[PDB]
């Protein structure tokens, strides 16, 4: 796999420097180090494909090496130079097209698409140049085993999850006791609803709380904490839990009192936030925890007296909110964000190339169903697809 | 089950999956007990 | 046959002994013996295959020798050794799945598969490294006929009968006499019934007998004899003899005294037991002579007496059990086992393969009606096919 | 790893050869091989435990190498060949006593316990003598990733699942229709059982199907399959779904007409067998479909008419059952047997060490809750502690 | 007796290896080990036999060493090998038999078989190749006294007991409690068993205990513990503790609830398991104790709760089983087994030649009588025969 970075951080680097009229100060140790290839790979017969829908291409390399004769590059250099790199180029995109769509239980840190295999051979290790980008970075360590970690801006950590609990119930649902909750990619959205305002409750105050596991561990988050759920402060038609019957849901937003917001670590707690909101932080957590009130105001005018009335009609309910986004963070392992093209670029290619269903992605790589047991061999899998995908993406977006 | 332990030719196999009665019959005279076990069972099955 | 064993005896230690960072020292004899393998295969075109869905495969065999200059080995040969091992393994296996097929009622030991006829030449006999298996060193003796033996862990001798026999019988089945017995794998379990109690019977006594009939002769077989029968021990609705009617058994289980176990041999007796219970032997023995009795007790408690009355009725029947496992034994001959999988990769090779019915093995090879009959014919192709199950599995597991 | 059984082996193999008498013509490579391990090894300081109660210990080896002039061995060598043996055996003791214990989700194939990672270094590898046994050789080719095989003797690969379904029930439980299920370890009895003994099913005639789901593929397994299950075939007292009553089950065997057992693999059909019982085969399989029926006898004797009348009663419940046993089998991947013992190893030092729970092996190591999720980290982990726990048996057993 | 396992090996790894055609390099050593057994044999004159059946046949030794100008082997040099190895072959048969057929009380470890006496001269002792197996490795473990062990498979360590234990009895036997067991071979079947239904004892709770002492310890061992024992669940005739009258047991088979298996050691508690069935594990004991309980249904449908009455008729036993079978196991003493052939030659031996009855050695070597009575001087013995058993096994099986 760090040949196969290499080949392509060479092969970006020459289309990129090799150009008429630059000057080979710039450029020698690049031609140095693709003659090397060149030398490493002349011999060398490669197949590609045969799942699904992708071509069985067989690649042939001689080529001739770069001459080292003149300072500044002319168009008779660029151009065997371009003749032989989009050659280049077309083979790593097939091999990484290859490698994007092999599954295995059994060692999936281990190369597939079996040319990979022969490129992971001592042989061909004369190709290294620098494995400088994160992915790759990271693959190094895990191989020589260290503190790894990925920046995410955004990460789709939570799987979508929109669902209430109903402490207190009752067949015509008039009187109800719960919480609300949605959980999508980096945001929380929670909301608790008391129908009756805490009228009947302990000096007036309806505790709420809510607990989010995480499946992978994050370390200095940065999150933005605002009150006021909006998705769950307008009127709603709710089924039942049995999916029988339906039931109205007319909120009116009060404020969170006693707000606590915990970030804790198997259990054990690490950050604790009372009464703040907007920017936080979190500097290691596994798991969150929410938890809110519902006081009902004392000191009412008649415009909301009218709303809260000591019996059980209750034509408005009485709502408490909470935002919650993880804007920035990092994890020791590969997840998905809103600023990097690795997962659309493995899915893409899947339904391209119309590969079928294997033992370790669920069908069509949902993302929901992926991080809902994030098992390791499945951690192993999409960290190798992501690399190599990081790879296809450093030549061809 | 047939085509494995009683192992089976082209045309038999052919004939068998177009339900030809004439293979079926020679089957049921060599006396191939996963054959007569299946027509007992459609005899069981027939009874009302 | 005994070239075949031995390519994949020197195949395997191949595998294991050859393994980088060795000492040459430890394998200089071994790879003398490969090089002469491949000196005596080099220059022979072999095929393979013929017979139902087996593929027609062609082998030639031109290879480069193994270095003898070395001390200690390194990858750079370990690689090359094997990438010659696995031709020879795929060609083995592909040998001994043409082999195991094929039949013959005439010199069944005499080989098939013709590249195994041309592996039987005088000029592939350099290759015999050595021949210490079981199978292959029983093989060789009884080709220079000795007294032979090969040993079993719980073996299956025993066709399956599930069966009864009544002695006394009417059409209503009221009141029976009768001896059941399940006989499988290595287990009989044998029950004698009588619904009366043996009231009428002299001294309140009745006897029952079951002789089994083995085969092919045991010898130093470990027995674990006990009473009280489970299978036939529970309520039952047993169809007659001729399919008109059906009876039912509701048994009562009493012990078997004056018990006897007779191990026989041509007739003749070898061994004899007499209320002794647990674990036996037997020395050798082609028959099983089980003698229990059904003993009415003399003195009764109230509710015991009102089940065995002195009238017709009898709706409690009387029986006396006993199980028989036999749990190791050694035979001259080749059987089945519940430790060994030759057998397993015979019938699977043949179902996956689809191999047309011979003369010889029953169709599909159902252990049942291939030891209800054990012709000499029929002993020699299972030995073969044995044999070089063991040898494929000695490298393809 | 390959150099920890490498020194388990010469030294298992210096005990036994090197004793007084013995002729060193047969003991030459041993001791070259016995004379580079000490040289491979003097100079390297390693240290051992630090989890649970083992103590940490420090090994540092400076020992003098073995005479080769002699003809004969003596005493005053064989001494001095066991008081550098022992060291070497306690080091490999306490070696694999440390990395049994220790655990890890990624890459659980990577060595804990550091000291092996330094004998995983490249300056050890010098010490390979013989890969021979199937552990250790099925370990090298996962590693040259091949098609393996661990050959196994009744295996524990079902959990026990003692459950029934009942597809016809009342809260009085005097009419019920369902299949009851006992599955452990090697065995599987099913019992399908009608209280009304088809008597308004359609053609007299009710079916029962039992669909099991092992967790890892077979192959050549070796079967048993008999009828009339025995421990769903007495009177009993069997609680309800929800635990809340009971109720009682009074059976009446009967014969299984109809069956069928079909062997799959991945919902796809591999192997079947019809109205065949005893000894069968099952090539490859993930899924056993059981599949039986209950056919009411048209004809019926007064004593069986008394059990099975028209009307609610049915103080007699009409039973089918099916026994089924897995002799032998093949598999990829590493299990519990009847015949090894490393298992028992393992659980043997962590429960008398005082290993605390670890990430990915429930509490004591109980094979049921292990092999419900049989995930690829915990068969890393377990083919890792069972190839090491072979290793020091090979030693101290 | 090492000197016997030398030859008994070198004579089997001679008619292995000294084949048609194979290559001296492989044999070379093996063929100074059998010149040099020769050249230390030849000069003596050996007698064997005079107890019972067995012919007082003398041995002496003329014979002439393997020829070494060769390359590879032919017939001419096998058939020599082979009407020399035949001699030795049988000699060391007749002197395995010899010391099966022999005991002592003081030093039983010691030679008898006097020609065996002679073999352990000071001048036989250079034939010692290599002491391998596991019988002889703690043959010379033992004698050079360290911590041993065999690895058995269901090995038969429990003596056939069936019998039973009231707790409360009445002459008419018809309110009942207690236990009942059958112990045998590697299996215990328990069964505890009340008629009442735990209706007058405290909390609708009865308690029992079985209290299994083994006369050997083990360790290592793995076990499969089921409820629902199947040999006493099913309507039984059973006879008084004082043989005169008998009584009628009539089961309905529960659950046991707080069911605990606690495998001890002198007294100190090693292992428990509470609620925990199928595979377990015991890394040591000498000792096992099964305690389990009858609880009363409290929730009862009709066709139960018309089986427990309150009063004293009581015509359905509650029943309480426990099945523990012992599949692998590890013993620093020998013991018999359903895997291996020791025990069975041994007895053949002295069942062929009619050896009387020792001091030592019960009647026939009844295995019950033989574990229930394992004095050190039986198990010296024992050792003793089983090793030269196994040798001889070794040769002719």
């Amino acid at each position: 796999m760090d040949v196969l970075y290499s080949l392509s951080k060479t092969l970006k680097d020459a289309r990129d420097k090799i150009v008429e009229g630059t000057l080979y100060s710039n450029v020698s140790d690049l031609i140095q180090q693709f003659n090397q290839m060149i030398i490493t790979m002349n011999g060398n017969e490669f197949q590609t494909g045969g799942i699904g829908n992708l071509p069985i291409r067989n690649w042939n390399f001689d080529f001739g090496l770069l001459g080292t004769t003149l300072l500044n590059l002319d168009a008779n250099y660029v151009e065997t130079a371009r003749n032989t790199i989009d050659y280049f180029v077309d083979f790593v995109d097939n091999v990484c097209m290859d490698e994007m769509v092999r599954e295995s239980q059994r060692n999936g840190i281990a190369p597939q698409s079996d040319s990979l295999r022969k490129l992971s051979g001592i042989k061909f290790k004369r190709i290294n140049f620098d494995n400088s980008s994160e992915y790759i970075e990271n693959w190094n360590l895990q191989n020589r085993r260290q503190r790894t970690g990925f920046t995410f801006h955004k990460p789709n950590i939570f799987p979508y999850s929109a669902s209430f609990t109903l402490n207190r119930s009752q067949p015509a649902h008039d009187n109800l006791m719960g919480t609300m909750w949605l959980n999508a990619g980096s945001e929380i959205q929670v909301a608790g609803f008391d129908y009756s305002c805490a009228i009947n409750a302990p000096a007036n105050i309806q505790q709420f709380e809510h607990i989010v596991q995480l499946r992978r561990v994050l370390t200095t988050a940065t999150i933005t904490l605002l009150p006021d759920a909006e998705r769950f402060s307008f009127p709603r038609v709710i089924n039942s839990a049995d999916g029988a019957t339906t039931w109205y849901f007319n909120p009116v937003i009060l404020r969170p009192n006693n707000v606590e917001v915990e970030f804790l670590l198997n259990g054990q707690i690490i950050n604790t936030y009372q009464a703040r909101f907007g920017t936080i932080i979190a500097r290691n957590f596994d798991t969150i925890r929410l938890s809110f009130q519902l006081m009902r105001p004392p000191n009412m005018t008649p415009a909301v007296a009218a709303l809260f009335p000591n019996a059980q009609p209750f034509e408005h309910h009485a709502t408490v909110g909470l935002t919650l986004r993880i804007e920035s963070a990092v994890c020791e392992s590969v997840l998905a964000d809103a600023s990097k093209t690795m997962l659309a670029n493995v899915t893409s290619v899947r339904q391209e190339y119309a590969i079928p269903v294997g033992p370790v992605f669920p069908p069509g790589m949902n993302w929901t169903d992926l991080i809902t047991n994030y098992s390791p061999s499945r951690e192993d899998n999409l960290q190798r697809v992501f690399t190599v995908a990081s790879i296809r993406s450093m030549l061809v977006k | 089950n047939l085509n494995d332990n009683y192992g089976i030719s082209r045309q038999q196999a052919f004939n068998l999956l177009r339900s030809d009665p004439r293979v079926l019959r020679e089957f049921i005279n060599q006396d191939n007990p996963i054959i007569r076990n299946r027509i007992e069972q459609l005899i069981m099955q027939c009874r009302l």
